[PDB]
């Protein structure tokens, strides 16, 4: 569905009690998929009183209203964390098991946004007789997309292969980008990856050499 | 009216209760314990179970009784008029047997709408029997966290006070002439939604439906009552 | 903290009895509760109080609480029975789900029923004929149909449909029918369907000769 | 363009005698739009009777077939009946499905 | 004009070590055929499941592909395992290639 942005608050709703007799309590489960359930809390129309779980003591606030007959939750400063499905149970009064498990809400959030992490890829120190070296750069965790990379303030693009970003299991991306140059020319020329990522304003150069080899 | 039936009130309970003690019976709500998890057997021992040594030889008496729990069916309760309603935690059910609601009401009778809050708010209940007109007696939960109990007068090298029943400790001695409180027998109460939490050692009680007849008028009434050690018939 | 603990996962085939353990510190002393979630379906309650069971729910269920361990047993599984389980309990003013357990059933494999219709006369009439070719009752999905005429191989020119699962039985059908023109059909002799799939040690083939009877 | 189904027999094998319960059918082809409802005698026999997915046929038709399983001794005395029916069309079209007579 | 492709594979880095997170690439060069297939053997044992692959186009005045390999590697892992290396399955190929490096950074 609609991705909340970070840092922003979402309202899980309920039927509640119009002003009478309820002879119900009402509570809130999320579920992250396929991580089990979680509580957070309950609320008794009869009683104005809530009951907030002790994991999420800072984050939420159960009020109800009676003319609209509607009880709901308000979660602030959603985080990566918080992309889940929210159940809304109502069981009876005094005996503590939850029945008539609502309709689930989905909500989804977009991890965060932040710079990239660049790294070298040290060339082949062995010698080679057909004359060729393949030197790379390697950019990843960055959010969100894109970046763009440049060798050499853009005066080398004889032979660079800049790769299509992947997804990452975490949920940020990785990319590579990488020149073959000849062999000869591995003491002589000064390689430096450019990488600039407007989205978080990150401009970071890096050289690349052939390790430190006796 | 001050009583209300039908199961329903509106919101003119007293919603003053505590948090101060860490007892936290208004968070004992959502749930119940089992009868051995609560250490119930140490605060049931205390009454006599079936025959409590007495033969007979109608009559009431006033005599007293104001200190020990009402957990379970041996019980002297007192009169109640009225009750500031700034000590009231919850709905204040009295029984005709049929449970029904008293709301906070002004002191001439005038309903009051503040849930309890305002000071001067006070509860009447004049604790009179069905065939003189309103309920046998009554029950609720003080604000500091507490059961609380009354009702009319029990009637008539041992002793028994009969609140109830005694069918053969009396001259046919039933619920219609002396029940004061809840307990239509010895193991049999009133149910009513919030009976779990006055009473939270009948938990194991199992359901029942009963029919009775009062004065000359009949309840259809659900009750609790638990596998009584003689029989289920009488 | 109070944690409970749950097998991963079981594994049952139809019509026998499993167990679901759900294990903690004197559980034995609380009123445990059982909850089924099928996925991207909302839990329901399957068990409430040990061993009371709700209405609407057929008697194979069953339920115990002691010691430090609660039971859930269900006799008679079948495909309808797969799914998450999870166990509820309270503590110390504070709610407690039990880690999942995903029940899931061994599926047997059933060979195949194959037949072989020919083409009828009024549609050869029409000038097209079709041969068809009918896998019933069959597990699990993965079968292969070949066509021969005259030690011919067909490619292309063949429709293939499957069914939906049985939920019974869990078993599938297949229709494979080939489209020919009428010279073409009357410019060969014998027509063979073929079957390979799982629970049959050789590759099947139903056949016969056109033009007999 | 409101094309309505056209029906052939699946008969059942020239023998296939045994205890092997046989099978026969209806097939529709060249109709459109869809769908068509299948029923059988009377509409009123749901046991071992499957209606294939309408398969897409090569010049934007389609085509779809009924198939009934049925103990082998019961075709001797007892006969089976297809039913159509279209709605595009407004047509209730009938077959009867005999066994070939395998006789020369 | 089948073109075998080139093979090339490279260690991780000195900076990311310290980051706990081990990243091993594996690179293929032009080759024409689209169809390949590399397969991670460490300590000449197989894994899968942990590693993902990236693809370009042909260039404009050209046809061959080029393609990829990334195996990631959580904390402590890298520590073991002294061997590793890259195999790759290709036409043009007269028989598989692997591409293997020491941890010790011989
Ligand atoms: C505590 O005190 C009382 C305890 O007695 C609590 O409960 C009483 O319960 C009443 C019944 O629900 C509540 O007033 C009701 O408000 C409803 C709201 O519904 C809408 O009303 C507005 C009117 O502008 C419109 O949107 C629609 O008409 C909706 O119906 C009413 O429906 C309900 O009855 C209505 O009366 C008028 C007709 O004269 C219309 O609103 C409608 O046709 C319907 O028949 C009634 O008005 C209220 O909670 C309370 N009673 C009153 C009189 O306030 C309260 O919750 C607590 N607070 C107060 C101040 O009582
Ligand atoms: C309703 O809420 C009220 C307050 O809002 C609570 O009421 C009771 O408060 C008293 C405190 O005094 C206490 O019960 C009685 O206290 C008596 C002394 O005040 C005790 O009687 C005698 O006291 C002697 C000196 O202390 C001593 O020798 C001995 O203790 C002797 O018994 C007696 O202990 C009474 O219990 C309780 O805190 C409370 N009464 C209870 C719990 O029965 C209370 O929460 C609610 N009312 C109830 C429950 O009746
Ligand atoms: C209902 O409640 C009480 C029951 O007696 C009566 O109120 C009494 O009012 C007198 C007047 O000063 C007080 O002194 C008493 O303390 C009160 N009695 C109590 C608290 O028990 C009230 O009149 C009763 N209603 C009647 C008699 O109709
Ligand atoms: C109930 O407890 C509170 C503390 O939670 C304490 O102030 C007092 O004992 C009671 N309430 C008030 C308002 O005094
Ligand atoms: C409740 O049941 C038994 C039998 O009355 C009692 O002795 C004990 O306190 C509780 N539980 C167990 C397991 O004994
Ligand atoms: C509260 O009761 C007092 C005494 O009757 C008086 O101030 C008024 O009636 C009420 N005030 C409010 C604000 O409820």
């Amino acid at each position: 569905a609609e991705v909340k942005k970070p840092g922003s608050s979402v309202k899980v709703s309920c039927e509640a009690s119009g002003g009478t007799h309820s002879n119900y309590v009402i509570t809130w489960v999320r579920q992250a998929p396929g991580q089990g359930l979680e509580w957070m809390g309950g609320f008794i129309p009869d009683f104005r009183t809530a009951m907030y779980a002790q994991g999420f003591q800072g984050r939420v606030t159960i009020t109800a209203d009676e003319s609209t007959s509607l009880a709901y939750m308000e979660l602030t400063n959603l985080r990566s964390e918080d992309t889940a499905v929210y159940y809304c149970a109502r069981g009876p009064l005094s005996r503590g098991y939850y029945d008539y498990w609502g309709p689930g809400t989905l909500v989804t959030v977009s991890a965060s946004t932040k710079g990239p992490s660049v790294f070298p890829l040290a060339p082949s120190s062995k010698s080679t007789s057909g004359g060729t070296a393949a030197l790379g750069c390697l950019v990843k965790d960055y959010f969100p997309e894109p970046v763009t990379v440049s060798w050499n303030s853009g005066a080398l693009t004889s032979g660079v292969h800049t790769f299509p970003a992947v997804l990452q299991s975490s949920g940020l991306y990785s990319l590579s980008s990488v020149v073959t140059v000849p062999s000869s020319s591995l003491g002589t020329q000064t390689y430096i990856c450019n990488v600039n990522h407007k989205p978080s304003n990150t401009k970071v150069d890096k050289r690349v050499e052939p390790k430190s080899c006796d | 009216l001050i009583n209300t039936n039908g199961s329903w009130h509106i919101n003119r309970t007293a919603l003053n209760c505590n948090d101060s003690l860490h007892t936290g019976f208004l968070a004992a709500l959502f749930y119940t314990h089992k009868f051995n998890a609560s250490g119930c057997p140490e605060r049931m021992a205390h009454c006599r179970p079936i025959d409590e040594f007495a033969q007979g030889w109608i009559t009431y008496a006033e005599g007293h009784g104001s200190d020990q729990r009402p957990y379970c069916w041996h019980y002297a309760p007192r009169q109640c008029g009225t009750i500031p309603a700034s000590q009231v935690c919850g709905p204040v059910y009295c029984f005709t047997p049929s449970p029904v609601v008293v709301g906070t009401t002004d002191r001439f009778g005038a309903p009051t709408y503040t849930w309890g809050e305002n000071e001067t708010d006070v509860l009447i209940l004049n604790n009179t029997r069905p065939p003189q007109g309103n309920w046998f007696g009554c029950t609720w939960m003080n604000s500091t966290g507490f059961t609380k109990t009354c009702g009319g007068p029990p009637c008539n090298n041992n002793t028994l006070t009969c609140p109830t029943d005694c069918f053969r400790k009396h001259p046919e001695a039933t619920y219609t002439k002396c029940g004061s409180g809840p307990w239509l027998t010895p193991r049999c109460l009133v149910d009513y939604p919030y009976r779990l939490w006055h009473y939270p050692c009948t938990v194991n009680f199992t359901i029942f439906k009963v029919r009775m007849y009062v004065g000359g008028v009949e309840h259809r009434l659900n009750a609790a009552c638990n596998i009584g050690h003689h029989h289920h018939h009488h | 903290s109070y944690v409970l603990t749950q097998p991963p996962s079981v594994s049952v085939a139809p019509g026998q009895t499993a167990s679901i353990t759900c294990s903690g510190d004197k559980l034995g002393d609380k009123y445990v509760s059982w909850y089924q979630q099928r996925p991207g379906q909302s839990p329901v309650l399957v068990l409430y109080q040990d061993s009371k069971r709700p209405s609407g729910i057929p008697e194979r269920f069953s339920g115990s609480n002691s010691g430090n361990t609660a039971t859930l047993t269900i006799s008679g599984t079948q495909a309808m029975d797969e799914a998450d389980y999870y166990c509820q309990a309270w503590d110390s003013s504070a709610l407690v789900f039990g880690g999942g357990t995903k029940l899931t059933v061994l599926r047997t494999v059933a060979a195949p029923s194959v037949f072989i219709f020919p083409p009828s006369d009024e549609q050869l009439k029409s000038g097209t004929a079709s041969v068809v070719c009918l896998l019933n009752n069959f597990y699990p999905r993965e079968a292969k149909v070949q066509w021969k005429v005259d030690n011919a191989l067909q490619s292309g020119n063949s429709q293939e449909s499957v069914t939906e699962q049985d939920s019974k039985d869990s078993t599938y059908s297949l229709s494979s029918t080939l489209t020919l023109s009428k010279a073409d059909y009357e410019k060969h002799k014998v027509y063979a369907c073929e079957v390979t799939h799982q629970g049959l040690s050789s590759p099947v083939t139903k056949s016969f000769n056109r033009g007999e009877c």
